[PDB]
């Protein structure tokens, strides 16, 4: 490849660091949290019921405004200290910088208030390895990878100060 | 002022300066490195025969083990609150460097880029930007870098060698 992707951050007062991303067609637009900590990418789902306020306040993505979307249903789970996570499977395109990718991604139906309820940004992006995957998932590094269109197989992060 | 950025495939000489120190994974499947050493002064307190550095993107803090925790906030004199650590506004800007050894480098943190220096005052708590969490096996236990760390080091993963990548941010 020759080309480079980059993505502006937010800095929420030097505990929340997010950017912009777009998930379908036409593009439903996200804000996340880059983590090297993690290997899935998690949304929260228009199945996600009001009722939830860890829901309530972010964005939801919505499978029936998307002419791309592909569904698989697989159930998955994640479990935090303050309770559990869960939702499930889907595939559709999103769109980091420059870059257009097909990818399977957990849709959430369920997560506690706390910490969820704090976030200034409604999703998580895994820069994390395959081997962490849940449901053996293929993260979004790996599938830009494939692609052959980074100048190297590398990714940095600037975090300013407030 | 930009928050922050994030580049894939590339990094970005006006946000560093110098060039990147490297250093390999333990094992491929997670972003984790070998750390040997922490130290308070000029000093080695901490993890001295060798520990686990997880470099976590999305976390806000560095974080070590309670054990690791209680020693080192005992170091700086701090106070421990339900969800933090905190010391007297006032003595937070005499607090002493924390430095971390890591490939063949000290990685120093001074007192401005650990402390929230929210007053100067006697009679106000400052909170500090680290705090303990156990993390459990095969990651765990291990000590992990977020954002506390990233803003002094502009950091590059690189898939292609399995190494992380060093430099020194500018602001
Ligand atoms: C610079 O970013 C630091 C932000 C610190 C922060 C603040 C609030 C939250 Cl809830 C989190 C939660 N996070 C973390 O704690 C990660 C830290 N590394 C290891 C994995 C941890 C993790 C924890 C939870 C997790 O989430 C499952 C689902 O993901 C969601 C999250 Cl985390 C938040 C919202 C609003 C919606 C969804 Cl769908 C994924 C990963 C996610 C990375 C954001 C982190
Ligand atoms: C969804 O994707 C997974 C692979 O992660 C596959 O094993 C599974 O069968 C798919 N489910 C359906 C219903 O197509």
């Amino acid at each position: 490849g020759n080309t480079t992707s980059s993505v502006i951050l937010t800095n929420y007062m030097d505990t929340q660091y997010y950017g912009e991303i777009g998930i379908g067609t036409p593009p439903q637009t996200f804000k996340v949290v880059f983590d090297t900590g993690s290997s899935n990418v998690w949304v929260p789902s228009s199945k996600c019921s009001r009722l939830y306020t860890a829901c309530v306040y972010h964005k939801l993505f919505d499978a029936s405004d998307s002419s791309s979307y592909k569904h698989n249903g697989t159930e998955l789970t994640l479990r935090y200290s303050t309770g559990t996570v869960s939702g499930f499977l889907s595939q559709d395109i999103i769109t980091v910088g420059g870059i257009t990718v097909t990818q399977m991604f957990g849709e959430v139906t369920e997560m506690p208030a706390l910490p969820f309820m704090l976030a200034e940004f409604d999703g998580v992006v895994g820069m994390g390895f395959i081997e962490q995957a849940i449901g053996r998932v293929t993260p979004i590094f790996d599938n830009i990878i494939s692609q052959g269109v980074l100048k190297e197989d590398v990714f940095s992060f600037y975090y300013n100060r407030d | 002022s930009l928050g922050g950025q994030i580049v894939l495939g590339g990094s970005d000489p006006q946000h560093y300066e110098g060039n990147f120190h490297y250093i390999n994974l333990i094992k491929t499947g997670v972003w984790q490195i070998q750390m040997k050493g922490v130290s308070v002064g000029s000093s080695t307190l901490l993890c001295e025969d060798g520990c686990l550095a997880l470099v976590d993107t999305g976390a806000s803090y560095i974080s070590g083990s309670t054990s690791s925790i209680e020693k080192l906030m005992e170091a700086l004199g701090a106070k421990k609150r339900l969800f933090d650590y905190v010391v007297k506004c006032n003595e937070g800007p005499t607090l002493p460097d924390i430095s971390f050894h890591l490939g063949g480098k000290e990685y120093t943190l001074t007192s401005a880029d650990y402390v929230f220096q929210e007053s100067y005052s006697s009679k106000k708590l400052c909170t500090l930007a680290i705090h303990a969490m156990d993390i459990p096996p095969p990651t765990g236990p291990t000590w992990a870098l977020g954002a506390t760390f990233i803003r002094k080091f502009y950091t590059e993963f690189d898939r292609r060698n399995n190494r992380i990548g060093f430099a020194l941010a500018r602001h």
